[PDB]
């Protein structure tokens, strides 16, 4: 039907640009025109350019004038947008959209409806790590309560983001899995925990960690520590 | 139709001039849309692919005149695929690269049609010898490897072994001539070419221009035509993203009423879009203006009139 | 330039009646802006093009009204699958402004934190670090201001917050307080206190341990 | 023969700019087009801008678009090369030389060999001052190695 | 914009046979790109104009290939003057980047440095500085580390260091490790270390002094 296709997750560290394809299909290009809409994770959206694929209209925003390119390739119908200037503001999910080209010939549409999945963009100047788990896990084990709260610590890691499955994700129920947050060291922590009672010692529990932007993988069995 | 039956051919070839980015001639003209602008009119729209250009290691160059080689073989590969797309019957769409590959382009169109009238819509009369140059660059020396009356004046220059002089100095029209070497004025001259600078542009208006070339070409005898149109001859307030752009050039109304002119004749079988470099405009809002003003001029050649267009049915149904 | 101003900045209701929203405009707008249902980690689905006429797909409910300053979108049976963000767009203007944000959540009888603390592993101690993370899981709303201290006295610029969704069964939130502290500056100390508040916790939770304690 | 002769050796605190005369002799001018390249020390070089000297192409580069104007003086075959908003970055020898200009007269150039000798451009805000002289040298003077290294 | 990459960074080959050169575009520059031979303190010395054909005024020797887009600079017959750093230049695209360096030195044995120390003068305590230089003399290659320490606990951001050119008689190299100190953060330690490490020192040779011992 009416897609965006886009591509790709792409880090860049401040330096080169992250041209995002942005591939039409099933409606006819040169009819309408793609916009692009960012958004800064936890934050509201900023519309920040948009050309019409009629005559490559560039019409781009206060604040980067500039910084964005904006071209088509309207041989194959994607739409591009390049950067320059890369900054660590600049870690969004950069969305395409069809505003609808506003010439004379190309038909009524304000209002963005075609929306392609986004693309995962963070600037930063890491370098690509493995995770490092640090966990305190009763096994359950006591330090009064009934419900035995544990769980992993995944530490110091890039980019995003890790897969944490409990017991080869067997271990389902209790599962609260946090977002990631980035460090001051422009390195990534993340967390998650399940809750058990005090009446399953015989419980072996094993975060399965594993970055596969640094193909590394961490399956920690917790043991908890000496009583009496 | 008989006009508006389209074989595009790519020429992605840059070693006539030395601004290296118009390899991406082909390229950019395509990624605009050309072939989808054209067939929503009624065109025959085939696309014969860009053209492999090998690379010759050991290009010697001649005296002045530099990759001789390797634009003679270019040029070579262009007139044998020329030929190919006219023995189709289709009008042969090339579009580079540079002035250096019309060589080929009006030889392989010769090859079919040995009677035609190349209009050479150029900044430049491109008339220099391999004697008379300053540059060597041979984007400035396609036309005399092809006129007949320069035969005796053109040195052995390798790799153009195969070039035989198709074109008489009476049936070739230059629109737009504004920067002219004393060589190249003094053969043009010399020749008797009838040529239209900007001075004649200025003083008859783009009417009288047209007028007058289509008399000049087409009043005697029915022939095609070879629209050889260059992207610095329009003003570089239109076209800045080119190879040599020379200021005061046609507006972008008069070289679209020439590609209507044209058009309305009948007759056109051969159209060059030659000199566009993307690598070149100071913004990518210069590079939009320049290749959305060389896919209009193209455009307005294969039936686009600014007047509008219709299919032949009712439309108040 | 127009901002576009949302005035239920979160909202709560259950799966029930109306659930009607604004969105102010600086201009006349003219009945020209749309609305988007953006879940979360997902592409800004189209609910309304034109302040009105329902766009190609919407099921029943999502009516709005508009023309031309202080718009509204109404969610008249209200579907608890439709939870999740919403965002008016201006679009007869440019720069093409969103809206803030319009956290539509589930509204249940507010749930208690079970503040639970954990000391770093051992294992980071022979890295050279130590991250003391204070869980709270399953509480609701989301409201909880969470007090690291040196032995009592009060942490800063090294507390870090993870917040979940809304769950889908129990309709709460979960929540690490993620305290990261040097190998010296964990050695110095001992009793590392997670002060909690909730609305459920009349008094503000204070969970803790020792240093070397278990 | 064929020289770029330029002037001088100049000192800009972040203030006024640095315009570098780069006198061309020797070959026809309006003929080539010189352009330039800074070079910090113990770095490598980066183009900053080319004139032609046909008609007064500017051309720059990335960075500086802005920052950058450069003008022709073809009188005396000169070209000059200002600056703006001045920055402790721009600590380099501007080195100007010829590319060619680019039209379609102008002969086949693009190798860079006239090359002027350079431009030492510091840009600080310091103050002109005296050298402070605190050696140690034994004189020679033990401790125990046969080599006395000194120095000053 | 095309990142000009050349392989070999460094290189070091005695005065004799061949040393053939790296010059990779990002593109097809297609034969359009230049070679230098930038001397130290010194213009940039054309030496290959379009990747062959010895641009004016070259002796015998510095033919190049190309064609198009890792290019080559033979040094066939490699005569000890030319000692110099080397850029390739590609042209035939804006903007013009250069290469990045091609420093090709002397190649002998392995020199050992004489690891040498300081004191600041008298007179400089009498202004209130503290200037502490070990002097490294002699040395090849280039690579030392460095390391002054507080009687023993390493010091940071106060160490500058000078490098030489390559000698032209031994082909050694020369530095100085410049530390600056205060009047103050001199009188309160003794034992001054210049902890030094070259290839030929299979320990790191430590040169010391104490405050005040000479």
């Amino acid at each position: 039907q009416v897609q965006l296709v886009q591509s790709g997750a792409e880090v860049k560290k401040p330096g080169a640009s992250v041209k995002v394809s942005c591939k039409a299909s099933g409606y006819t290009f040169t009819n309408y025109g793609i916009s692009w809409v960012r958004q800064a994770p936890g934050q509201g959206l900023e519309w920040m350019g948009w050309i019409s694929a009629y005559n490559g209209n560039t019409n781009y925003a206060q604040k980067l004038q500039g910084r964005v390119t904006m071209t088509t390739d309207t041989s194959t119908s994607t739409a591009y947008m390049e950067l320059r200037s890369l900054r660590s503001d600049d870690t969004a999910v950069y969305y395409c959209a069809r505003e609808g080209a506003y010439g004379y010939r190309s038909p009524y549409h304000n209002w963005f409806d075609p929306w392609g999945q986004g693309t995962l963009v963070t600037v930063s100047s890491a370098k690509t790590t493995a995770p490092s788990v640090y966990p305190l896990a009763p096994v359950c084990g006591d330090t009064t309560g009934s419900s035995v709260t544990l769980g992993c610590l995944v530490k110091g890691y890039f980019p995003e983001p890790v897969t944490l499955t409990w017991n080869s994700g067997s271990l389902s129920s209790g599962v609260h899995t946090f977002p990631a947050v980035l460090q001051s060291d422009l390195y990534t922590l993340s967390s998650s925990v399940t809750v058990t009672s005090s009446t399953w010692p015989s419980q072996s529990i094993t975060c399965n960690v594993a970055h596969p932007a640094s193909s590394t993988k961490v399956d920690k069995k917790i043991e908890p520590r000496g009583p009496t | 139709a008989k006009s508006r039956t389209i074989g595009i051919i790519g020429a992605p070839f840059s070693k006539g001039q030395p601004r290296g980015g118009v390899e991406e001639g082909p390229t950019v003209l395509r990624k605009a849309g050309l072939l989808e602008k054209l067939k929503e009119q009624e065109c025959d729209v085939k696309d014969y692919g860009d053209l492999p250009f090998a690379d010759i290691p050991n290009d010697s160059p001649f005296q002045i005149v530099k990759n001789p080689r390797s634009v003679g073989k270019a040029s070579e590969q262009l007139a044998g695929k020329v030929a190919e797309v006219k023995k189709n019957g289709r009008i042969s769409l090339v579009l580079g690269g540079d002035h250096s590959l019309a060589i080929g382009s009006i030889s392989g169109h010769a090859r079919v049609h040995p009677d035609l009238g190349v209009i050479w819509v150029d900044a430049h009369t491109d008339i220099n010898t391999p004697l008379t140059t300053t540059s060597g660059n041979l984007h400035g020396q396609p036309v005399s490897f092809l006129l007949k009356e320069l035969k005796g004046k053109i040195p052995d220059v390798p790799g153009f072994s195969w070039v035989t002089p198709c074109i008489s100095a009476k049936d070739i029209v230059y629109i737009g001539l504004r920067d002219v070497d004393p060589g190249e004025h003094y053969i043009l001259k010399t020749l008797g070419i009838k040529y239209f600078s900007m001075t004649e542009v200025d003083r008859l208006g783009i009417g009288k221009v047209m007028e007058e070339t289509l008399s000049y070409l087409l009043g005697r005898k029915k022939r095609p035509i070879h629209l050889s149109f260059d992207v610095d001859g329009l003003d570089p307030s239109f076209t800045p993203a080119t190879g040599t752009p020379v200021v005061g050039g046609l507006t972008y109304r008069e070289g679209l009423y020439i590609t209507e002119e044209i058009y309305k004749t009948g007759l056109l079988s051969g159209l060059d879009i030659m000199e566009v470099n993307p690598s070149l405009g100071k913004t990518p809002e210069e590079v939009t203006r320049t290749v959305n003003t060389a896919v209009a001029i193209t455009l307005a050649c294969f039936g686009l009139a600014r007047e509008g267009n219709h299919k032949p049915i009712d439309y108040l149904n | 330039e127009i901002v576009m101003t949302q005035s239920p900045a979160t909202l709560s209701l259950s799966p029930g009646e109306r659930a009607t929203l604004s969105c102010r405009a600086s201009q006349s707008v003219s009945s020209y802006l749309a609305w988007y249902q953006q879940k979360p980690g997902q592409a800004p689905r189209l609910l309304i093009y034109d302040a009105s006429n329902r766009a190609t797909g919407i099921p029943a409910r999502f009516s709005g009204s508009g023309s031309g300053t202080d718009f509204t979108l109404t969610i008249s049976s209200l579907e608890p699958e439709d939870f999740a963000v919403y965002y008016c767009q201006q679009h007869s203007l440019l720069p093409r402004t969103f809206g803030g944000g319009t956290k539509v959540e589930i509204k249940r009888a507010d749930a208690a934190p079970t503040v639970s603390i954990f000391p770093p592993s051992s294992e980071q101690l022979t890295s050279g670090g130590a991250s003391v993370v204070c869980f709270l899981n399953n509480f609701y709303p989301k409201d909880i201001n969470v007090k690291w201290k040196i032995d009592g006295s009060e942490r800063q610029n090294g507390v870090l917050n993870s917040w979940t969704d809304q769950d889908s069964k129990d309709s709460t939130y979960s929540m690490s307080s993620t305290l990261t502290l040097t190998k010296d500056e964990y050695e110095r100390h001992n009793s590392y206190t997670c002060e909690a508040t909730h609305k459920t916790s009349t008094s503000p939770i204070v969970k803790s341990f020792n240093r070397n304690e278990c």
